């Protein structure tokens, strides 16, 4: 398919369309350049003054991100960390034997020049450091990751958890609309702080201050949705990762899977830098995102939905993908899973049961179902259509541009 | 929808193209464990 | 299933998913390190002053959890408890013969030194202490375990229960929503006190102050829902635990059952520490919870619902499980139970009935092997008769909440 010619006059035309750059960036190819993650904390002066700084800035509509970053650094000096075994990731050695390592053992540096208010601010608040203030500051990050009235349903988490052994209350000024604390996401150093805290307390779950997770946990596997959908598909089908891999039936989904399964990324390791590749600034374009794996996302979530998944109902429907082919593949997969039940005796009293035209195959093997589909001249049967119908009908209040709306519109008619 | 074009002819052509693409799914096995799908194999009127 | 290869270019791919540790911790594997449960009661200064402290702090304000813990320890220092037989659990011996042990015959230690108002508060309150005040403090935990408008329907019962020869009134005035007294939920020592009260009065059911249980009772078998559903399934099917065990038909449900049935956990023991593994801080991840037994929970509750269970109607539907396979397995189980009635003559007057007297027909009894063979002969797909049975079972169920297994079952089998 190299040369194409207009047949009316025998001339050569060269079909071409605009380019698409934004290549994916792997976490490994970041420690292949540098060996450290720089966390720039500009100002290093007076912890108590920073305390008063942040309180006074919070009671009004103005507060510097640099000041809150410095205060978080100062107040979160938990160097409490008895290592159980060893801790190493991407070649970086972060802990051996029984060392007492800390939160900011991920490299720290000093930035620029500018600060705002005068030295001693308001000496009103005290001993509010290691109890709640960092918890509040960190939860505001997860509160900013939204745009619909989910925020005022999500701020209850803050006031309700910052009252636990602390008992504080209201404090913000403007509700939302991208204005108050939702700017903090755009500070590289703040996101680095949140990611470091989340990683640290993912290692040390049994720590006094594990509650700080209630705001930074949204950083873990940030922009790694496709991996989560792959795991969810494995959980819903009950199949192994290898079988689910074998059920991929589209070229582009196979490409995206190959890209996601690159071997040297530590994606299955317990405590790695990979889950925070975005907030740590390890990558600017996640290879595990659903925007870079649109076909796979659509296929997997659609199959899951046909298999009675409740989360898949609200998954976004990507653009610029093979809807028809992906949908036929997902339909075949879900029909295979939903018609061939596992069903095998597990316990006994010395009394076991041995279990050995144009009818659906016996098990859940890709080859047999593909042969059966060939025998059906490659088009879904009326029974498969009725299965999809039963699966999608009786679906309530689904929003627009979701795969739930797509599936109901496609199979319920 | 632009004006001054062959609506009927363009729509019949697009219908043929879309029906061909949407009725003949790609669908081919991509991964295996040493166990692939062999595709060997309505001769009169029937869609290709 | 070790090597997977892309066939178009003959390359090797390694499918893998993020790890999930959060392992379960068994109560037995806790007393193997420590031999005591530390209950830190910080300020053991002046029992009478604490009464007024907590009384005024509760009447609108921020009453310290340390104050209420100290007051509860002081007021529930009744060493009343004549032991009937022996009391031993997980190797720890808490009673012999006719001992007169008490509620706090569990380890107690001294924490910190920080206090709020200093000294004698308001000598306004009178005795009336161990009569209602501890009951209120303990019932606030039961009120704190919820979040929906059930709280104002469950706090009414509380104020009505403190009138046992007492007849007083209320105290706070602000709505719940986890803000006021719900902080007590995250306090290790408060939960330890509530669990000790519940266990003590579970042994001494006939004791005068056993009423304190109605509020602390939500601590028993906390985060042990799967065990309760196993028992409920046994009661609803009427089968033995062994037969119900034999009716598990999915690998993952069998795994979860094996996990829950670990032999050295005293889960069937009468008066054990096991039911309070969470509030006593014995475990950080309950092995008997529904979060750690999703497949089993869903399967059992669905089967129970098909057998007309009223509890299963509102049971939560877990995520990340084999919905299709679990539902077909539960359908087979429920259809077997609902088609094979027990039915056998029990009494007579010398005149008994002996029971020894088409092709695609359901097996005779409730044996797993015959029904599995029948399902094999039924092309591994549920028959129209069982489907109609499930429809009859789920239809006419009104007012089911979202994300419950009841709504799932009605949407699945009633079209």
């Amino acid at each position: 398919s190299v040369t194409v010619k207009r047949i009316i006059d025998n001339t050569v035309i060269v079909p071409k369309l605009p380019a698409n750059e934004d290549p994916v960036e792997y976490p490994a190819d970041y420690f292949r350049k540098s060996k450290e993650i720089p966390l720039y904390i500009n100002t290093t002066k007076s912890l108590s003054d920073l305390r008063g700084y942040v309180y006074q800035g919070l009671k009004s509509g103005n507060v510097s991100i640099i000041h809150v970053n410095s205060y978080l650094y100062g107040a979160l000096k938990d160097i409490r960390g008895k290592l159980d075994k060893d801790w190493s990731s991407f070649g970086i050695n972060i802990g051996k034997a029984g060392d007492t390592i800390g939160i900011f053992d991920l490299v720290s540096l000093k930035a620029l020049d500018g600060v705002l208010p005068d030295g001693v601010s308001d000496a009103s608040r005290t001993s509010a450091d290691d109890k709640w203030l960092p918890l509040y500051l960190l939860g505001l990050y997860r509160v900013g990751r939204t745009q619909m009235p989910e925020y005022r349903k999500k701020l209850m988490d803050g006031l309700t958890n910052q009252c636990k052994m602390i008992n504080e209350q209201f404090e913000p000024l403007v509700p939302e609309g991208r204005d108050i604390f939702d700017v903090w996401g755009n500070d590289s150093n703040y996101t680095k702080i949140v990611a470091a805290v989340d990683m640290f307390f993912h290692m040390f779950k049994k720590h006094e201050c594990a509650s700080f997770r209630y705001g930074t946990i949204v950083s873990r596997f940030k922009d790694c949705a496709a991996l989560a959908t792959f795991g969810h598909l494995c959980k819903i089908t009950g199949m192994s990762t290898e079988d689910v891999t074998t059920w991929i039936l589209n070229r582009e989904v196979a490409d995206e899977m190959v890209q996601m399964m690159l071997p040297g990324q530590e994606i299955d390791k317990a405590d790695s830098y990979m889950p925070y590749l975005i907030d740590f600034g390890l990558s600017s374009k996640s290879p595990y995102s659903s925007v870079k794996n649109p076909a796979f996302h659509f296929w997997g979530q659609l199959t899951a939905l046909l298999l009675r998944s409740t989360r898949a109902r609200n998954a976004r429907q990507p653009d610029d993908i093979e809807y028809t082919s992906l949908t036929t593949a997902g339909l075949l997969y879900a029909y295979a899973v939903g018609s061939s039940a596992d069903l095998a005796q597990q316990f006994c009293v010395g009394d076991n049961k041995y279990t050995p035209t144009n009818a659906p195959p016996q098990g859940r093997d890709v080859v047999e179902w593909l042969g059966w589909f060939e025998d059906q001249n490659r088009k879904p049967t009326p029974d498969m259509m009725q299965y999809a119908k039963r699966a999608v009908m009786s679906l309530q209040g689904l929003r627009e541009k979701t795969i739930g709306k797509y599936a109901k519109s496609e199979f319920d008619k | 929808q632009p004006d001054d074009i062959e609506y009927t002819s363009l729509t019949t052509a697009g219908l043929l193209y879309a029906y061909a693409v949407g009725s003949s799914a790609d669908l081919a096995q991509q991964f295996c464990v040493g166990d692939n799908k062999y595709t060997p194999d309505l001769t009169t009127n029937a869609p290709p």
